[PDB]
């Protein structure tokens, strides 16, 4: 190994690199996620593609088990390295104790793995900050964060990525029980959170989502095409 | 070791009256062959405990040389301080326990005699690890002849004197000489005091054949 | 040495005797075979008496660390899944250990049977030990799901009495511990001359 | 880089430790109240967003079946405190059938609170309150980065715990009651929080003898709130 | 060749009374057919309230007990108070379990005080079990005392018998009785008698002698 | 400036500097000396009380390593004591390998082996120690050896460790060394310890003497110095 | 001992990485390669590096490495620490059919590979492998594929690719003369002529300066075509000719 | 100043310094006092709180059926040399099946601190040993340092402001030798109550005493002991 | 035997300018046949073949671990193998499992890379090579194989002479074996071409 302290206080009571190595998260691609009732939803912005090349290879939302689903942002080898080893984790899981997998089993292998990765001599902290979404117990929708210090942190609605406090302000007049709570309406609702990003070019949005018992959906853009149409009804109809 | 080469025989030690006198004979016999017959089978110690042994005769050196060496280190860390004999025993018997646990044993018999502080001590020491005091100690086949003979005085007297210990380790030799096949006619008497250790030298026994000249 | 379980509509029973061996000297008559793991938790001693007892305490250690790291008790299947793995690790050795494992679950009664062979499978009806063939014949004579409670006080008490009456490595005190779905409870401590007295005629 | 991990200082004490002393101070505060009736425990959340659940934050766990805890500051690193604890008391009654004591709990945790080492790793930046009821009645017990452990009647950590030491100096003494203790403390807390006190705020872990069991109180908590 | 086991025998009793626990051995040690001496007691006094006794192969028996020794300074010097009599035994049980694979050839008997102060003694077996009962005669001589001792301490398998609480000098007389009776016709004991006794008060210890032979 | 830091780096003039400064780290230690005679080796170390908080036999640096070999070192202890206890070691291993004594040039070749090794890397510091070795053997003689901090071990007859180096030697050798046996050795050393530094800079000092030779038939102690007491009935004779 | 400590893989006072943005400008100055869209088949295309006229050219491989069967790999940086590369990765894809006796399917040996590169960008300390390098290759799953790895151990599969400063333009060429449809190898290769002959500056491109490879799919062999010097004389040849058709327009 | 930052490094006047910083490092505990008589050694320490309501920390703490230690400095490194310590008692119990003499357990402490203070990569340990024994030869009162340069006394005192009570050392060094355990323990804290400021006493709950004797095994006192120990005096001659 | 556990012969035969290798088609438990379709000659390259005999599960695993390294190989030198380089691969390969021993008997028969020279050799179960000029053989039935040979060959053999003599031992030496049996496979190759053919034997 190395003996040495990528860790050291600051004199004044921080960590350099931690809070340091949130501003790489900071500065990555966008992705929201929600709960309903009984189906649950996320998605991330800019996919970026220059028009004449493929895609599949580059999705950021993959899964772990068949109750379980993954988002990130930041840099993505850091994510395929705790996704890989996430999935030999929730196998490991399955190998001895017999049930589906927990949320919260996951996440805090997760978190552990991160506090005492970052904790090591000589190991550059993973520059990423996953959302863990998924419904075991009873169908009970959950959704959780993570962060570089390895903090998992239950939440209902998530913003990350760039400018995710302009999301979590959209947000702010979206934290209404009713919304109605429908599931193309809670859907288009988050994608309207998408259409609030900084660019919103119509065609990089790119969503997912799982009705707590079956596994997951990759959507089509023609949808989403009539969701907006009829989210700038609704905005037509504010006149 | 598991099969002894090269054998010694029975070890004789008693206490008296502010003393141990120990004695063993000189015979290094392999198998019936009396190959080595000018041996030394007695450690005088220091200046207050004192080793005889039994069995492999090499395994004796070993420890000779080891207990050598941890007796010059205390006697070079020049605070006054010395090694009881019971020290002695019971590291010993440490040093031998964790030999058989792992299955590599040290095939001895050896006793330990030694006198410090006013009080007599005379410790023994088995391979297996069996280690205890007794105020009267034999070896081998002595442990069948001559305890007996030991037992016996002990109940009818407690206390001795120096030249009665002597002269029944002498005659206990003797005997050890009339019907031990492994046994010979030299041997070393070994005293302790609190005047020092003394090596006595090779002495032997005078013996009686007249029943020979029955039919 | 002979134990069963069997789980039915009202919960577990578990019986057992409490004579323990040494080949053929008895040293005691009042070994308390079925091993209190937990409040929700009954482990019992089938064949050898340090390793049952050493191996169901490593296992109530490990549930505890599992109870107290997810605030939510173990399952039956967990328990035996972890019993299984720990004692797969020293196979050909010389362990003897035919243990079951009783407790209530998230689905509800859960009965399964480890051995040191390794033979972890689920189930309705078991019996360990020498004169366990004595217990099978009597309890699939009296064995239906649809019984009452004190019916199945009785069967259970019948055949601890007609396997030590039977076999000659059997005996002492019958215990017989009673497993709902909030937690187990002794039932009674019987002795085998009561019950001769009582079931001769 | 101005003095690692491995320097004293000219005139006192090591620098990353005094670093760490410092580093306590951002986190959230706590407060811990021995009582021959029983320990009681609470803590500030510091709740930022209404999608921030209430109840999944965690500030108390729990070690034994009467044993309490409070954090500070850093989370993970407690976390792995505390799991490495309740393993290492776990192995207390696997090997003595019994409960460890809670002075010896503490002692278990500050063999290695300054084990610090990334040669032949870095000191943790987290204080830790711990309560539990021994056989000797009820124990209130403090320790620090540095390892330096001690016994405390009724400490109080982390921030603003200047004000919040004095004005505990000023109501505390030997005959304390229960829930005189209890609302001593959260006048206390919203005297030195920022928002109203109401049920998401703080949490209350109260440890009694003969209530071993449910070191917490569950929603009856506002029922204490409101006799305020 | 080599065989790492030999048996020393030896015999050693234990009773529980209502407020005390009397722990007696022999003091012969032994092998084969000869007798190595007449002074060697099996009983070891640890604390004020706890008496063990380690019979069968004698350097195991030191060895088990140097140990015990060291973890209870180890206790005592961790955690500012003694252990019980069950951590003791839970300990106990804990090693002769952790050398399962190349076992102790010794049984153990604790006998000592609870926290209630009441008597309580630990049986133990050569691989690691141990329980809480009333009485245990281990080592040769078990089979020799222990239905005697289902006579008189448990009245079993009698008529009209009721039950007395085992009171002081009267188990003091079954001791002795036990032990001569018991030394008539046993090989492995004699020669004198080491009994200990375990009260709120201390420990005291008695030498009886017995028959030389 | 620049090049003193660490002990693997040279200089551009090409010496090691860390070696230079612990070389003079013993300088203001305790004064050291030894000599020998034709029938053994008698040691001497002025050792001072340091105000009224000694207890006058603690502490001493005359250490004794082998059955006929010990130290006499003068600067940093531990380090000595650390150093002594690997010569201790270091005589065992021979003991155990071999069956009879050290000789004292292999002792000293691989003690000074053992400094070179901790002077050629840089995790370590190069040792603050510089003390003597005497011997003597039936089949041998006398034979003292001197080892500096840097790792260089070879012979003397009279030696001198200490702030009067060059103030002993002065006349340490104008003493007719070969002709006279060690009892005469031992008030000389008596002498060339109290002619230097009486009283003017420090208050009070203290005398030990080690003693190895034919005398002692082998043996290493230190004199009875009490007996026969030759310093100060000598030393109230040696100011004038 | 700590005052010989480089940064290595350490964050930026100001937010960013340090070897990962110094190992793309150690790539940006290195050979051009690239790939194009084609069906049935795939190719690639490679610029001759160190062009002196007095080397033996008796590899017939100087950025092909014919990895498995089906697969072969173009590159682009430091050569010896990219053979260390290829080596590790023949014996990964090797393993794995040691594993299976059936052929890699090509992205989890993308996923090897960049966890190889990945595991030198946080932990080790030591120089990262500062070397991007190409995929062709074929399989049960997707048929004919390209990829394209980092020094990051980010890769995306693309369908025609980048290479640094001297393949922006060639990139912004391949987005205004995009194609789809055209499966005909002879059209890519034209495509591939016309994209080298703008972006290199080999005056009227000599073939010696250049190297194309392609890999196409026959009845059950998906053999690898490093192609002779003739066949790209004459397709120069082609080229110039439509270069005269593109002055037709004066 | 940039040769003084490390252990491995020699000044250019040869002092190294982080021996320094770490002998100040000790000078900055709390004050104890050891000294023996020929039958009886008794070390009496001081302890000193965070605030009010908190409890003392403790520093006599202790060790062995007849070894006790004082502390000075810093806690982590002292409850390690502690665990040692207790490690090698018992060590040589189980196999000598005797108690250590008292020169060969602070060798081999000197020993043990001897590699923190010589390779790269461990610091100097912070600690203030007073260690108090019984070999066969009577009391012993030894200290230690963080330089690993162990000294044998008949009364010393380190801490903070101890040289005031080095100077009543040095004024009844005469006078210890004869008494029994009573005012020897008295003439302890008539060391202690100089290392205070004058304008206010020593109390109970901040002062410990442990005695070990000849035939006495050592033992720990707080307040309830030490009330006989307390009274027994005059106040400071103002 | 161990090597009669579950069966197998195989036998090559060097021609004139070819080489003929042959081996049986029976795979089984102790008397308990399974199959009549098992693999035992495995292509190694082009007009390079190699024969395993012995127990099974040292047939596909040495078979796989050849291929491994055969594979590692010719992809660092583009060109194929020779035959000797081959020989000491196997031998290498057998040998590191000195004490761990297979029970396999390979056989290599192939052609020359550059002209037709023939090669024949074949190992023992440790990695003894040893290479001859008219045929070698290897499995549980030897001294049938042997005496059927003995009788059979000429030096200089036409490819048809060679098919008809393979086809004739290799069916009359399995007849006589009990343990292996059922059908027989035949790779005759050369520098133009391989064939392969498969012979009516009987299915007692």
């Amino acid at each position: 190994s190395y003996d040495r302290a990528i860790t050291v206080f600051s004199p004044d009571g921080h960590l350099f690199q931690v809070e340091y190595a949130q501003e790489a998260v900071k500065k990555g691609s966008t992705a929201v996620g929600v709960r309903g009732r009984d189906i649950v939803v996320l998605g991330v912005e800019k996919k970026s593609v220059a028009k004449l090349q493929d895609e599949r290879t580059v999705r950021k939302i993959c899964a772990l088990d068949d109750n379980v689903c993954m988002a990130f942002a930041g840099l993505t080898a850091d994510a395929r390295i705790v996704i890989n080893r996430a999935r030999v984790e929730c196998q490991s899981h399955r190998l001895t104790v017999e049930d589906p997998v927990t949320v919260e089993y996951i996440t805090r292998y997760i978190a552990s793995l991160k506090q005492r990765y970052t904790q090591s001599n000589g190991r550059r902290p993973f520059g990423i900050s996953a959302l863990i979404v998924g419904f075991d117990f009873d169908g009970t929708p959950r959704l959780y964060q993570t962060d570089p210090s390895g903090t998992y942190h239950a939440w209902k609605a998530n913003a990350i990525g760039r400018g995710a406090k302009s999301v979590r302000e959209f947000l702010e007049k979206n934290y209404t029980d009713e919304a109605i709570e429908t599931d193309d309406l809670t859907i288009k609702l988050v994608i309207k959170a998408l259409l609030e990003v900084v660019q919103s070019g119509g065609k990089n949005i790119e969503l997912a989502v799982m009705r707590r018992d079956q596994s997951l959906k990759i959507l089509n853009p023609e949808e989403i095409e009539k969701y907006v149409a009829e989210i700038e009804k609704e905005k037509e109809e504010n006149e | 070791t598991q099969n002894p080469m090269v054998t010694g025989t029975s070890v004789l030690g008693v206490k008296f009256e502010g003393g141990v006198v120990i004695a063993a004979d000189m015979l290094g016999s392999y198998g019936s062959l009396a190959r080595f017959r000018n041996i030394s089978r007695i450690m005088r110690v220091n200046n207050s405990t004192m080793l005889g042994a039994s069995g492999d005769y090499a395994d004796f050196q070993y420890l000779k040389q080891v207990l050598g060496q941890m007796v010059i280190d205390e006697e070079l860390l020049g605070d006054g301080h010395s090694y009881s004999p019971r020290a002695i025993h019971s590291w010993l018997t440490r040093a031998m326990y964790s030999r058989r646990s792992k299955m590599n044993p040290l095939w001895n018999t050896m006793v330990i005699g030694g006198y410090a502080d006013g009080e007599s001590f005379l410790g023994y020491v088995d391979m297996l690890g069996v280690a205890y005091e007794a105020p009267s100690l034999a070896t081998g086949y002595g442990a069948y002849l001559a305890q007996p003979l030991l037992r016996e005085v002990l109940e009818k007297q407690p206390v001795l004197s120096q030249t009665e210990a002597r002269d029944l380790v002498e005659r206990c030799m003797r005997v050890l000489y009339y019907r031990d096949a492994r046994s010979y006619n030299r041997f070393q008497i070994a005293t302790v005091t609190e005047k020092g250790v003394e090596i006595e030298g090779p002495l032997s026994t005078e013996t009686n054949w007249d029943i020979a000249h029955m039919i | 040495t002979t134990t069963l379980a069997f789980k039915f509509r009202h919960g577990v029973i578990v019986a057992a005797d409490s004579r323990a061996t040494a080949g053929a000297y008895i040293a005691s008559q009042t070994v308390k075979k079925v091993i209190e793991i937990n409040p929700y938790l009954l482990g019992t001693m089938a064949g050898g008496a340090a390793d049952c007892s050493f191996w169901e305490r490593l296992l109530a250690r490990q549930c505890r660390i599992y109870e107290l790291r997810n605030k939510e008790r173990i399952s039956v299947a967990a328990a035996s899944k972890l019993l299984a793995n720990m004692v797969y690790q020293y196979k050909g050795m010389g362990l003897s250990m035919g243990t079951m494992i009783c407790g209530w679950d998230k689905r509800g009664p859960g009965l399964y049977y480890v051995d040191s062979e390794g033979n972890r499978i689920s189930g309705a009806t078991f019996s360990v030990g020498s004169g366990s063939v004595y217990a099978y014949g009597v309890m699939d004579r009296g064995y239906s799901y649809d019984l009452e409670v004190e019916q199945a006080y009785d069967l259970a008490r019948r055949a601890i009495y007609q396997a030590t009456y039977r076999d000659a490595y059997s005996g002492g005190a019958v215990n017989l511990y009673h497993v709902r779905e909030d937690g187990w409870i002794r039932v009674s401590s019987d002795n085998v001359a009561d019950l001769h007295e009582k079931y001769s005629g | 880089y101005d003095r690692g991990v491995n320097t004293f200082s000219p005139e006192g004490r090591l620098f990353q430790v005094e670093y760490a002393i410092e580093a306590i101070k951002l986190g959230s505060t706590a407060i811990g109240i021995q009582t021959s009736e029983g320990v009681c425990l609470a803590v500030e959340k510091r709740i930022t967003s209404p999608l921030m659940e209430p109840s999944s934050i965690e500030k108390i766990v729990e070690i034994d079946a009467h044993i309490g805890c409070a954090m500070s500051g850093l989370i993970a690193d407690a976390k792995t405190l505390i799991d490495k604890a309740r393993v290492e008391t776990q192995n207390h009654w696997f090997t003595y059938n019994e409960t460890m004591t809670v002075e010896s709990v503490t002692q278990a945790v500050s063999n290695l609170a300054l084990q610090f080492g990334e040669e032949d790793s870095r000191p943790f930046g987290v204080a830790l309150l711990f309560g539990g009821v021994d056989e000797k009645g009820p124990q209130l017990f403090h320790m620090d980065p540095s390892g330096t452990f001690v016994q405390c009647d009724a400490r109080a950590i982390g921030s603003a715990s200047e004000g919040a030491q004095s004005s505990l100096q000023e109501v505390y003494h030997k005959s304390m009651t229960l829930k005189e203790a209890i609302k001593s403390s959260l006048i206390i807390l919203k005297q030195v929080m920022e928002e109203k006190l109401n049920a998401t705020n703080i949490e209350l872990a109260t440890v009694q003898p003969g209530q071993n069991f449910h070191m917490f109180t569950k929603e009856e908590l506002e029922e204490v709130i409101k006799d305020i | 060749r080599f065989s790492p086991y030999v048996f020393n025998g030896g015999t050693i009793l234990a009773i529980a009374g209502e407020d005390f626990a009397i722990v007696a051995s022999d003091t012969r040690l032994s092998e084969g057919f000869s007798i190595h001496t007449r002074d060697s007691p099996k009983c070891y006094k640890l604390t004020d309230k706890t008496v063990i006794g380690c019979s069968g192969f004698h350097g195991d028996c030191l060895t088990l007990t140097k140990i015990i020794e060291a973890r209870l300074k180890m206790y005592k010097h961790s955690n500012n108070k003694a252990m019980t009599t069950g951590a003791i035994a839970a300990m106990l049980s804990t090693i002769l379990y952790s050398r399962r694979f190349f076992p102790y050839y010794v049984y153990n008997i604790i006998g000592g005080l609870d926290e209630e102060g009441k008597g309580a003694v630990y049986s133990f077996d050569p691989v690691g079990s141990y329980q809480r009962d009333s009485f245990k005669a281990g080592g040769s001589a078990s089979a020799m005392l222990q239905p005697l001792l289902d006579n008189q301490v448990g009245f079993k398998n009698m008529q009209n018998v009721e039950h007395v609480p085992l009171s002081l000098d009267r188990a003091m007389r079954l001791v002795k009785d036990v032990f001569i009776s018991a030394a008539e016709r046993d090989v492995y004991t004699g020669d004198a008698l080491r009994i200990c006794i375990v009260t709120k008060e201390g420990i005291r210890e008695e030498t009886v002698s017995l028959r030389k032979d | 400036t620049g090049y003193d830091l660490s002990a693997s780096t040279f200089s551009p003039d090409g010496r090691v500097f860390q070696v230079e400064y612990a070389m003079k780290a013993v300088e203001n230690s305790s004064t050291a000396i030894g000599i020998r005679c034709k029938d053994g080796v008698v040691f001497g170390v002025e050792k001072l009380v340091l105000s009224k908080l000694y207890e006058e036999g603690s502490n001493k640096r005359l250490f004794n390593v082998d059955r006929h070999v010990g130290m006499a070192v003068a600067g940093l202890l531990a380090d000595a004591r650390s150093l002594a206890d690997i010569a201790r070691e270091e005589a065992s291993n021979f003991r155990s390998n071999f069956g009879y004594n050290i000789p004292l040039k292999h002792l000293a070749d691989r003690v000074a082996m053992y400094v070179h090794a901790y002077t050629l890397y840089s995790a370590v510091r190069p040792f603050g120690c510089s003390f003597m070795l005497g011997s003597y053997s039936v089949n041998d003689g006398a034979q003292l050896y001197m080892i500096d901090p840097s790792g260089v071990s070879y012979g003397y007859w009279g030696c001198a460790i200490g702030k009067a180096r060059q103030a002993a030697k002065t006349e340490i050798e104008k003493l007719q060394m070969k002709e006279m046996t060690c009892r005469d050795i031992v008030k000389e050393v008596a002498k060339i310890i109290y002619i230097v530094h009486d009283e003017v800079k420090d208050k009070a000092f203290e005398l030990e003497l080690s003693w190895v030779g034919e005398l002692t038939n082998g043996r290493h102690e230190i004199v009875p110095k009490d007996i026969r007491e030759e310093a100060e009935k000598y030393a109230k004779e040696s100011l004038k | 001992s700590r005052r010989y400590d480089s940064r290595t893989t350490i964050f930026s006072p100001e937010g960013r990485l340090y070897q990962v943005e110094y190992a793309m400008e150690a790539i940006g100055h290195a050979g051009t390669c690239l790939g194009i869209l084609a069906n049935d088949g795939v190719l690639l295309a490679a610029e001759r590096r160190n062009i002196h006229k007095l080397l033996d050219e008796v590899f017939f491989s100087e950025k092909i490495y014919k990895l498995n069967e089906d697969m072969a790999c173009s590159v682009a940086g430091i050569t010896s620490d990219a053979n260390v590369l290829t080596n590790e990765l023949r014996l990964i894809a090797q393993r794995y059919l040691l594993q299976y006796q059936e052929p890699i399917p090509c992205e989890q040996l993308v996923t090897a590979l960049c966890d190889i590169k990945q595991a030198y960008t946080q932990f080790g300390g030591k120089r990262p492998f500062g070397v991007s390098l190409l995929y062709i290759g074929w399989d049960k799953h997707y048929g004919f594929q390209l990829y394209q790895s980092d020094p990051s151990g980010n890769y995306g599969g693309w369908k025609a690719t980048c290479i640094g400063n001297n393949s922006a333009a060639a990139v912004s060429m391949l987005k205004q003369d995009y194609k789809e449809g055209e499966m005909t190898l002879k059209s890519a290769l034209a495509l591939a002529i016309k994209v080298l002959n703008k972006t290199m500056d080999v005056s009227k491109l000599s073939a010696e300066k250049v190297e194309i490879a392609t890999l196409t799919r026959e009845n059950g062999k998906t053999v690898i075509r490093v192609l002779k010097q003739k066949e790209v004389e004459q397709l120069i040849k082609k080229h110039e000719e439509e270069e005269a058709k593109a002055e037709r327009e004066k | 100043n940039q040769y003084d930052n490390d252990v491995t490094v020699w000044s250019p006047q040869g002092r190294i310094h982080q021996i320094e910083y770490a002998m100040e490092a000790v000078k900055q505990g709390s004050a104890t006092v050891g000294l023996k008589s020929k039958t009886h050694a008794v070390l009496v320490a001081l302890k000193r709180a965070q605030s009010e309501l908190a409890a003392h920390q403790k520093k006599i703490l202790h060790v062995d059926n007849h070894i006790g230690i004082s502390i000075a400095g810093l806690t982590a490194d002292a409850r390690l040399l502690c665990n040692f310590m207790r490690q090698e008692c018992l060590d040589s119990r189980f196999v000598f099946d005797r108690p250590l003499p008292v020169s060969r357990l602070v060798s081999l402490i000197g020993s043990k601190t001897q590699i923190p203070t010589q390779r790269y990569g461990r610091r100097p340990y912070g600690v203030g040993l007073l260690i108090a024994g019984y070999d066969d030869m009577g009391p012993h009162i030894f200290q230690t340092c963080p330089s690993a340069n162990y000294f044998d006394c008949r009364a010393m005192s380190i801490g903070a402001r101890s040289q005031s009570a080095r100077t009543y050392l040095e004024r009844h060094m005469s006078e210890f030798m004869e008494c029994n355990l009573n005012e020897l323990v008295k003439h302890g804290l008539r060391a202690l109550r100089e290392t205070l400021p004058a304008e206010q006493d020593l109390t109970t709950k901040n002062v410990s005493i442990g005695i070990v004797g000849k035939d006495l095994e050592f033992t720990i006192y707080d307040d309830d002991d030490v009330s006989p120990f307390l009274e027994g005096l005059e106040e400071r001659p103002q | 035997s161990i090597m009669s556990y579950n069966g197998g012969a195989v036998m090559a035969m060097k021609g004139k300018n070819c080489v003929a290798i042959a081996a049986d088609r029976r795979f089984g438990i102790q008397a308990q046949m399974v199959t009549t379709d098992f693999q035992k000659i495995f292509p190694m390259g082009d007009r390079l073949y190699i024969g395993l005999a012995g127990l099974a599960t040292d047939v596909q695993t040495v078979a796989q671990r050849l291929k491994f390294r055969l594979n590692l190989y010719e992809l660092k030198e583009g060109r194929q193998i020779k035959p000797y380089t081959l020989m000491s691969m196997v031998a290498n390969l057998l040998y590191e499992k000195r004490f761990g021993p297979y029970y396999t008997e390979p056989v290599i028969a192939g052609l020359d890379p550059k002209t037709f020279k023939p090669f024949i050799c074949s190992l023992d179960l440790i990695g003894c090579p040893m290479v001859t000029d008219d045929f070698v053989v290897s499995g549980t039935c030897a001294e049938q194989m042997y005496g059927m040979c003995e009788s059979l060959w000429e030096p200089n053999m036409d490819p048809d002479h060679l098919f008809e003599t393979i086809s004739q031992a290799m069916l009359n030496a399995v007849d006589r074996d009990a343990v292996s049996g059922m059908g027989v496979i035949v790779h005759i190759i050369e520098k133009d071409k391989i064939t392969t053919r498969t012979l009516k034997a009987r299915m007692d």
